[PDB]
């Protein structure tokens, strides 16, 4: 069983750069889809940024053009960069990875423990 | 603002014009702020404390005490009438304080779950408090929605909106968006009604008191609350105790008069005894316990909408739950597609978004690359009434999963490429939903019908299936492989929807199956384990398939290796009595309609149980009302359920239902404590006066001493026992039986033991000081202080029936410590303070006399501790 660990979270100011890393125990070769999800109180979890099987990168329409993703099998860690963040779009982030199956119909979906990022209004 | 009949008469564009309403995008921030300054918030103005204070005097025992005080002032006895009045004032004041604090905490928790609605204002659909609505705003109506204000519906693809709250007819009314020329408004969505089926968009024509039917809500607020069953049964108990005491006291008056005694002294002693032995603090202690339980659930985050729930939760033993919305988080997602040919598609990604690719044979499919997967997705897209607007779903989660699948396939636009002339809407009886549609550009195309639902009904309606793009007559081997795949999907925990499409109903083509994964709600497993370990049975009434229900129940832990699961069709076949026998063994009920769910609730209620149904979904309101305890979900719950529910879990936790059962358990024990203390000491005083009248001895107590005793044993020292905290041992006890049975043989036996010891010790002190044959004030003072100290020891030992005094501790009950300290201080004042000596006819004592009296009166404490230890060791 693969284990997912989140790191790099912390307090960052608006207009800066924020680093996040999600490391998996197993080699990330057969995992078709993987990406982050933004959970906030009072609303459902929302997509952040992800990469699929056919080298196609999916970005949230509201966060498009600002959040970047990369993957590297040498350090078996998917790496996410936040640039020009606002105080309004800060919440807790979970990295989730799915795997292709097909006799068993159980979904091979793995979640992270999550790291909380809180940004207040600039002063 | 506009009148509703006017807005019905004028066309939609006119109503948009008068309110300056932008139908497509809504009112901006400034447009609203202006209409908030002009029209105001949507609240019904402001909803009386003196009315509550006078209403507490509606209790008959308070009237019986007031009548005694009136009789006191008739034959003037100022001190007696004043003492009875102070007694009434403290008990009524404590009832007021507890009720006021409980209702204010309940109002605050109700503010924690405010009315809400889906409103589009800046062109973006948002969750906006119904209180914040201003006229001319654009509100979108989902299914199971309370209409936030009087609305002018300009889009109603399919809408059924009940009117039982407003009109009084349970039948839902269909709403059409056409203007109505010249209750009968078929286009106006009223205020406070609920949306049974479909989706809508409207503009609000009224805000605040502008609503036509705001008055039925005005009456609803001022409906008031009928008396609780316990409050009727403890009121009857109080009348029984009062009347038994009345008979005894009348006999005592007759004996004292015949044997020869002062008629004025006898009448005053009878009035004081009657005031004493009437349980004036019994309805007050029931009220205090109910209010304290309400606040204790509010600290547990449970909006207790109805008071009779607080006691009933103690008696709850079986809890019937729903798979979706209650045991699963209802965050559905289609993950596995099984094509009718046999191909398998894996839909990656989670949530109601278009993010996540469908992979077939290791290859991504987009658009109509694979026409059969595309056909499944197209049927799923067209058939729903759910919309993912601005990453927020409106309708049902199972329809929203299909919408999100279509958006993931690039085929979300097919919903708007068809015209839905006829709709066979979903009902849980049907288990399927179908639509008649025609393509926009291809008007020559026939009225193709899309169908989705449970595999059984869908495969029953299909006569053909599809194979490599060719329509072939349905064969039984294909039905068998579809059944095997449906069962294997359900065994993995996937909710399975089967899809059909063809010309006319009964001739559809079976396209395949989709597996909607609904993860079980976090924290339900541990809470279920605790709930079962505490002697409460949990069952899973469902409308989904056996494989899915059983997989989820196995993962939760309420389906063991050897457990029974019964379908709803068997329940329909079996009689009510056969269902009654089999129903405690069955853990999972699958394919049960709401009629079957009500049948299950009735069958468990016939067995002699109190059922707490937890519900989610529009059709599940009848079972939630039919249950003894309807429980809803505050965050992830439709307003249809939260209106019909009895307790609302604010933070969405199953642990709260256990806490509401524990708090309901403690109420009856606290009432037992009050009953035993008051009854023991009132019997002690009553038999003391009875023995004194029979043996012609001087009365050990005068009228004002018995009135101070009554203030002791019905006032703060006795109410303290009803504030007494709960112990853990009664927490894990098997559920309390729903009958009250407050006065048990063990309780009455301990009552008689305490009464006997108090009478014996007090009469021993009386005889010891009367051995000189002189009736000095000192003697009556020793006897009165003996009785009062006996009362405080009887109150130390009345806190817990089973647990010993030292294990409970004196610091546990703060109100008890304050009350006993005040009572000791008042007794010392009556002994020593010379005006109080003059009114109470007492004389000061020595310290040695007080030490001897304390030593003697410790007998009730010692004997009660002995009986507690004896019962504990016998149990061990
Ligand atoms: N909007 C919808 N369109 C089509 N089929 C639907 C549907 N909602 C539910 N169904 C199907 O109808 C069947 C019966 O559902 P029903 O309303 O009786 O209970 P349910 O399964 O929706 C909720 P639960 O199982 O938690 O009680 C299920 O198999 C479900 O897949
Ligand atoms: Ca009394």
């Amino acid at each position: 069983q693969v284990q997912l660990q989140e790191s790099g979270g912390g307090l960052v100011q608006a207009g800066g750069s924020l680093r996040l890393s999600c490391a998996a125990s197993g080699s990330i070769f057969g995992a078709d889809w993987m990406g982050w999800y933004r959970q906030a109180p009072g609303k459902e979890r929302e997509f952040v940024a992800g990469i699929g099987h056919g080298a196609s990168t999916y970005y949230a329409d509201s966060v498009k053009g600002r959040f970047t993703i990369s993957r590297d099998n040498a350090k078996n860690t998917v790496y996410l960069q936040m640039n020009s963040l606002k105080p309004e779009d800060t919440a807790v982030y979970y990295c989730a990875v799915q795997y292709t199956q097909y006799r068993s119909y159980d979904s091979l979906l793995y979640w992270g423990q999550g790291t909380q990022v809180t940004v207040s209004s600039g002063s | 603002v506009l009148t509703s009949k006017k807005a019905s008469e004028l066309p939609v564009s006119e109503v948009a014009s008068i309110l300056q309403a932008d139908l497509q995008n809504g009112l901006n921030k400034c447009e609203v702020s202006h209409r908030r300054a002009f029209h105001g918030w949507n609240e019904f103005d402001i909803s009386p404390l003196w009315k509550k204070y006078i209403s507490q005097f509606k209790n008959p025992l308070i009237m019986l005490l007031l009548a005694s005080a009136v009789i006191s002032v008739l034959m003037h006895q100022f001190d007696d009438a004043v003492s009875i009045t102070v007694a009434i004032l403290i008990v009524v004041t404590v009832a007021f304080v507890q009720e006021y604090r409980s209702e204010k905490s309940l109002e605050e928790l109700s503010k924690l779950v405010p009315p809400e609605c889906h409103c589009v204002r800046e062109g973006k659909l948002e969750h906006t408090l119904a209180r914040d609505l201003v006229p001319g705003d654009t509100v979108c109506l989902s299914v199971g929605d309370r209409v936030p204000a009087d609305l002018r519906l300009f889009e109603a693809v399919d809408l059924s909106i009940d009117e039982s709250s407003l009109t009084g007819e349970t039948t839902p009314c269909s709403k059409v968006t056409a203007p109505q020329p010249a209750a009968s408004r078929s286009n106006i969505a009223f205020m406070g009604t609920l949306v049974r089926c479909g989706k809508a968009k409207g503009v609000v024509i009224g805000t605040g008191e502008n609503s036509e039917f705001g008055e039925v809500f005005k009456m609803m607020q001022a409906e008031e609350a009928p008396k609780t069953p316990l409050q009727k049964s403890m009121d009857l108990l109080g009348k029984q105790l009062s009347f038994y005491s009345f008979g005894i006291i009348g006999i005592i008056m007759l004996v004292g008069w015949l044997l020869g005694k002062d008629i004025l002294e006898m009448f005053t002693i009878s009035v004081s005894l009657a005031v004493a032995a009437i349980p004036e603090g019994l309805p007050i202690v029931v009220t205090v316990t109910l209010a304290l339980g309400v606040m204790r659930m509010v600290k547990k985050r449970a909006i207790v909408k109805k008071l009779p729930i607080v006691e009933t939760l103690g008696c709850c033993n079986v809890i019937c739950s729903d798979k979706t919305g209650t045991l699963t988080k209802n965050e559905m997602t289609v993950t596995h597609i099984f094509t009718s040919d046999g191909l398998h598609a894996e839909v990656t990604g989670v949530g109601y978004n278009q993010f996540g690719e469908v992979i077939v044979d290791g290859d991504v499919v987009h658009g109509f690359y694979n026409p059969a997967v595309s056909r499944i997705v197209e049927a799923g897209c067209v058939c729903n009434d759910a919309v993912i607007r601005n990453n927020t779903l409106m309708g049902k989660p199972t329809e929203g999963a299909l919408i999100a699948l279509a958006m993931k396939m690039g085929l979300d636009g097919l919903q708007q490429d068809y015209i839905r002339k006829a709709e066979y809407p979903f009902s849980s009886e049907q288990k399927w939903m179908a639509v008649k549609c025609v393509h926009r550009t291809q008007q020559d195309r026939p009225e193709i019908c899309f169908m989705k639902g449970a595999y059984e009904q869908v495969i029953k309606y299909c006569t053909t299936y599809q194979s490599k793009g060719q329509t072939l007559t349905l064969t039984q081997q294909q039905r068998d492989v579809y059944q095997q795949e449906k069962a294997r999907m359900g065994s993995a925990g996937l909710r399975v929807l089967a899809l059909a499409s063809g010309p006319e109903l009964g001739q559809l083509t079976f396209l395949g199956l989709v597996g909607i994964i609904d993860p079980p709600r976090t924290g339900v497993k541990e809470a279920v384990t605790t709930l079962i370990a505490s002697g409460v049975s949990i069952k899973m009434i469902t409308g989904d398939s056996q494989e899915t229900a059983v997989a989820i129940a196995s993962r939760l832990g309420l389906y063991s290796k050897t457990s029974q699961s019964v379908s709803g069709e068997e329940i329909d076949a079996m009689d009510v009595q056969q269902l009654s026998q089999i129903v405690p063994k069955v853990a999972v009920f699958y394919r049960a309609s709401p009629r079957h769910k009500m049948k299950i609730i009735k069958s468990l209620q016939k067995n002699g149980s109190v059922v707490a149904m937890t519900g989610d979904g529009v059709n599940d309101a009848v079972a939630l009302k039919a249950a003894d305890i309807g429980v809803a979900m505050g965050q992830t719950g439709t307003d249809v359920c939260k209106e019909a529910a009895d307790m609302i879990l604010v933070d969405d936790d199953f642990q709260t239902i256990m806490s509401a059962i524990e708090e309901g358990k403690g109420i009856y024990n606290n009432i037992k404590n009050f009953v035993r203390f008051q009854l023991s000491t009132s019997i002690a005083a009553l038999t003391l006066i009875s023995l004194a009248t029979l043996m012609n001895f001087p009365n050990p107590l005068n009228a004002m001493q018995i009135l101070w005793i009554n203030i002791i044993m019905d006032g703060p020292p006795a109410q303290s026992l009803g504030v007494e905290p709960v112990d853990k041992d009664v927490i894990r006890k098997p559920p309390r039986n729903w009958k009250d049975s407050i006065l048990t043989k063990n309780l009455i036996l301990k009552i008689l033991v305490s009464s006997i010891i108090i009478v014996c010790g007090t009469l021993f002190v009386f005889w010891r000081e009367l051995r000189d044959n002189v009736i000095t004030p000192r003697d009556t003072t020793m006897t009165f202080t003996c009785f009062v100290f006996f009362d405080m020891f009887n109150a130390l030992s009345s806190r817990s029936q089973t647990k010993s005094v030292f294990e409970i501790g004196l610091c546990s009950n703060r109100m008890f410590c304050y009350a006993v300290l005040g009572s000791i201080m008042g007794q010392l004042l009556v002994i020593y303070f010379p005006p109080l000596q003059k009114v109470f006819q007492t004389e000061s004592l020595s310290i040695l006399d007080l030490l001897f009296l304390l030593g003697l009166t410790s007998s009730v404490c010692i004997v009660a501790e002995i009986i507690k230890k004896v019962e504990r060791s016998r149990e061990k």
